[PDB]
């Protein structure tokens, strides 16, 4: 019908802007990770020495690879605001809106989009060129060792849901759109946009996957989830920053994480 | 937030 059409149209236009905005989608990371792709496969990191080799084709170990993950996530935010401007109404939003809508999003975002780079085993990195085991990361000495257990731990459980691109662009544009983030000046606008991407989200998972039952619910589900796991991470690289002396947080990171929960 | 401001202005 018509409004199914426009929601249609909506889904259409976000997995676009989802395509040219971020470099690995799901699709390649699957084939990459099955090793089902004619590509030379990834540079595994498994330990200290491997890590050193790895070096080439992609400071204590443990804050070498923190400053990894870190200009990563950077690179990752720039990937995330371009695609915000591309939601339809977006950059209409008051500026500050747009920033506090983005202040709080990013990191649901990231460890949403890691899951698509993550198995029980590991996660791949630098494009795909790496693959980081999981035992690995674990190993790392405290704080650091449980750094990406907690994100390992969602991406098993949301990866079971077998969501594919298009439907990631527009749950992606769902979370960047909450009306609830702390500090907005006008909700109403936002919440306005939220229920249109939130029916061409329904509407996308019932085409999609037409054999899943009720994949809308348990989508949504997680987004309480997701919260929770920034709010953990948070509190870590709170903890982080005070206990390492030897580490510089990236400023574009210290915008984000000052007066965030 | 100018680093955010300069992303979301560019």
């Amino acid at each position: 019908n018509p409004e199914s059409a426009d929601l249609r149209a909506l889904a259409k236009h976000l997995y676009d802007s989802y395509i040219k905005s971020f470099p690995l989608t799901k699709a390649k990371a699957r084939a990459i990770l099955t090793g089902k792709t004619t590509d030379k496969s990834p540079f595994v990191i498994y330990d200290m020495n491997s890590l050193m080799m790895g070096e080439d084709k992609i400071k204590e170990v443990a804050i070498r690879i923190f400053q990894g993950c870190q200009f990563a996530s950077v690179e990752a935010v720039q990937e995330i605001t371009e695609y915000a401007k591309s939601i339809p109404g977006f950059v209409n939003l008051d500026l500050n809106d747009q920033v506090t809508l983005l202040k709080y999003g990013v990191h649901e975002i990231i460890y949403t989009m890691l899951a698509s780079l993550m198995n029980k085993d590991g996660v791949l990195i630098s494009e795909g060129q790496g693959f980081m085991t999981r035992e690995f990361l674990k190993s790392l000495r405290k704080p650091f060792g449980d750094f990406m257990e907690p994100k390992f731990e969602f991406a098993v459980k949301f990866n079971a849901l077998e969501l594919d691109d298009s439907d990631l662009a527009i749950f992606i544009a769902v979370i960047i759109l909450s009306g609830d983030r702390p500090g907005l000046l006008n909700v109403k606008p936002i919440e306005d946009i939220q229920d249109n991407l939130l029916q061409a989200l329904e509407l996308q998972l019932k085409l999609n996957h037409p054999e899943s039952s009720q994949l809308f619910a348990k989508l949504l589900q997680k987004m309480t989830d997701l919260r929770q796991i920034v709010t953990e991470h948070v509190q870590l690289l709170q903890v982080i920053k005070k206990t390492e002396t030897d580490m510089s947080l990236h400023p574009l990171l210290q915008e984000i994480y000052k007066d965030l929960y | 937030h100018k680093i955010l401001h300069r992303l979301l202005q560019e």
